[PDB]
């Protein structure tokens, strides 16, 4: 008798409806972007200080073709 | 409350970096010439002019993308400066995008006016002076946009309505912008 | 005992500077190049600066209000008011 | 069908308006079989729901 007139579907619109929303309402204007991290470019520098290394270990195989 | 603008400080330039990447930067620029500096002035070394007054130069105008007085014309000497410039190209690359991201978001950051807006801002709370006219007009409302907000009325916590009006100017006074 | 940095030199050095270009000459001191260090070092955040701002605005439309709230029609004398008679 | 009367006695404001507009739109968005009703989908190419 409830559900043929919608008393029922009300009370699902009731309870489930007044609790507060977590939506689009903390989507929409709760968000700022941040700062780069150092995570987010850190493999560039272990490119770099690989790449610090490599040239090192080439300057000492011209050592041999010098000599 | 009127939203002025807050006044940013003068090292603010570099927030789309964080501080810990820049400090990560320098010990970069240092490192990187002074490897540079040992492959150029090696023992046997004809005419390889980088010094440490060189490299220091050299490794700063690759950072900053504006060329350079010379190349290093050796094979360690150009791996060194292969791996900086490609160093160099994301890091420049990387600032731009998050100063870009910084003013994307600040453009659509709108200012909550036409009071639909007010029905759906959560983080800014909104009262009445309460026994008025104001607080009846909720009361006995027809509207959905102005029935969300007596629903919220009564039920936001603590009481969001204000005595007298001089307080109800002082909670906005007081929030400074997280009060309606 | 060549000092190439003229007058009409160091216009030439800071314009290529600020314009990301190449320049042919280069500061021999260390208190020459302390000049161009931070003169590209702010030519860096200014360009950056201005392709940053210009993406925000082709990204982020904002279309501006020519008359508001009544104040406006007053100081406003290019509109012309229209009412109905009778 | 069942679709067409589980949006008319419906008591959700987000299925109200579609039954409000699925009556309301021009032209007939209600369709006599599947097969067209898929057809209507294939002819609009994601312009049609
Ligand atoms: N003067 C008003 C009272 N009132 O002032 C406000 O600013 N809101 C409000 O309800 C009244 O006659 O009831």
């Amino acid at each position: 008798k409830l559900s043929e007139q919608g008393v029922l579907d009300k009370l699902k619109n009731k309870w489930w409806y007044d609790k507060g929303e977590c939506g689009a309402k903390d989507s929409g204007s709760k968000e700022k972007t941040s700062a780069l991290s150092l995570s987010n470019v850190a493999g560039v520098f272990y490119i770099l200080v690989g790449g610090l290394g490599l040239a090192m270990l080439v300057a000492l195989i011209e050592f041999c073709y010098k000599s | 409350k009127k939203p002025q603008k807050s006044k940013p400080g003068v090292f603010s330039f570099l927030d789309p970096l964080a501080y810990e990447i820049w400090m990560c930067i320098v010990f970069a620029y240092i490192g990187v010439s002074v490897v540079l500096f040992l492959v150029s002035r090696f023992s046997p070394y004809s005419t390889n002019e980088f010094g440490i007054f060189n490299s220091l130069w050299f490794s700063l105008g690759a950072f900053m993308q504006q060329g350079c007085d010379i190349s290093p014309r050796s094979l360690s000497g150009r791996i060194v400066g292969g791996v900086w410039w490609f160093f160099t190209l994301i890091i420049i690359s990387s600032y731009t995008a998050n100063l870009a991201a910084f003013l994307t978001v600040e453009r659509m950051v709108s200012p909550i006016e036409s009071a639909e807006d007010l029905s759906k801002q959560t983080e800014i709370a909104y009262g009445t002076l309460d026994s008025g006219s104001t607080k009846e007009f909720f009361r006995r409302s027809k509207i959905a946009v102005f029935d969300k907000m007596w629903t919220y009325m009564r039920s936001a916590e603590p009481s969001v309505f204000v005595r007298t009006t001089a307080e109800g100017v002082a909670r906005v006074r007081k929030s400074k912008g997280k009060y309606a």
